[PDB]
């Protein structure tokens, strides 16, 4: 997801 | 955990230093057609969720969570918190939506994109209903931390995360408290701030359910980020 | 109006002595399940419900005080949530199982009898969690429910005077925290404790009323012309 | 309405 890579960025 | 160490004083401003910058829509010459207004809307919202990422993390409490739960948090409450953040600075414009500095809108203009007056009616409401309460900066980002935490909290870990909730509502408790408010005043007042929540509750399920018709008519583009967020409702 | 001239025990009382019956199912154990037939109990069930919370409602301190085009206004936003808000209570001290009735106890297996229902049943059963958890008196129910009554619809002078109930309630909530022995910290804290989960109660009738506009249009399931009232005033 | 007869009755 990219709420994920935001998310750890 | 370190959000229960906080003092309440120290919980107001960790919470200021983390309010997202208020960003500028793209708009310029363009009476509204229902294409150009929703692209406004969702280009609007998808670059306000980016900086709400980076605001949830400063949330005390919010680092804590393993992050399939700070997803699942935020995949609930996103829309939420954009429409009380819209409903904020919508306050000292009343009959008005302040989507962006630049992008002031009323009732009139939600005619241009159907079933989106409805949505704009009970925005307008509630920003009213703020000013009425004369609601304070403090208070605001305490309810939006509050959001965040408790719209997805029913779907150990939630121990922690009901402590934080309790921490969030000592902060509104004293901040009514140093404003002079009786000990009445508190919880009549902590109790009408978290009653509008069921409406802003509301509100989301409509403009959620309006966003997904948007998605099927397919007029209007909506980022890869915006479907996912999308998806995770339905 | 006399909702304000009174105490917080009166107002507890008056809730209490309010409370609707507990109705029974149509419910034959022989008949076996269907999609058709278990939400023809759901809704028949609800149906019944409703003619006793229209006269629950009048005994509510307040609502008699508003126009009838409020009060119509106020029942048809909120009578989901104190639908749910009531099951919710009965089948608090039956883990993972939903009491309808006492004849109608469900699980969430049950629930996929029926296409889109097990969301909704998870929903209802971690609130019915929820409030096991907290230990929800009745007198906190009873307050909660008066609540949602009076707030879900008031966003559409006597709005003024529908603020003024809300704020009683609120006092009495209080007063009721306060006689349990619990501090002014956790008075405050139960206190958004508990009107935090009326947002998931919103969000629980605002997703079973989808569903249930999805099964009029699919039309297996025979709803009432009360119901179908309902219905149509949230779309 | 039925909700406005059942509420003046
Ligand atoms: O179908 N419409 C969906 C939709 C999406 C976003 C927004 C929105 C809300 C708040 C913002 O700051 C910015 C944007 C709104 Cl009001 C919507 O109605
Ligand atoms: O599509 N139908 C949706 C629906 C209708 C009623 C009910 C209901 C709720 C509480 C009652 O006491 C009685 C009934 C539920 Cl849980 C539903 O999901």
């Amino acid at each position: 997801k990219i709420l994920h890579r935001l998310l750890q960025d | 955990s370190l959000a229960l160490s906080l003092t309440a004083d120290q919980m107001v401003s960790a919470l200021l230093d983390a309010e997202p910058p208020i960003l500028y829509s793209e708009y310029p010459t363009r009476p509204f057609s229902e294409a150009s207004m929703m692209g406004l809307l969702t280009n609007l919202a998808d670059r306000e969720l980016v900086h709400m990422i980076n605001w949830a993390k400063r949330v005390p409490g919010f680092v804590d969570l393993t992050l399939h739960d700070q997803v699942h948090l935020l995949e609930c409450a996103w829309l939420e918190i954009l429409m009380i953040g819209l409903v904020w600075r919508s306050m000292e414009h009343p009959g008005k939506l302040l989507f962006a500095p630049n992008l002031l809108l009323d009732r009139n203009q939600g005619k241009c994109v159907e079933g989106m007056v409805e949505i704009f009616d009970m925005l307008l409401a509630t920003s009213s209903r703020f000013r009425m309460m004369n609601l304070q900066g403090e208070e605001f980002v305490c309810l939006k931390s509050i959001i965040l935490l408790n719209s997805g909290v029913y779907t150990e870990e939630k121990d922690h995360i009901h402590r934080v909730l309790d921490k969030i509502t000592d902060t509104l408790i004293h901040l009514m408290a140093k404003a002079g408010l009786t000990l009445q005043q508190q919880h009549q007042r902590l109790a009408q701030l978290l009653l509008i929540l069921s409406h802003i509750r509301h509100m989301s399920n409509k403009g959620m359910e309006h966003l997904y018709s948007m998605k099927c008519k397919n007029v209007v583009p909506l980022s890869d980020l915006l479907l996912e967020m999308l998806d995770a409702h339905r």
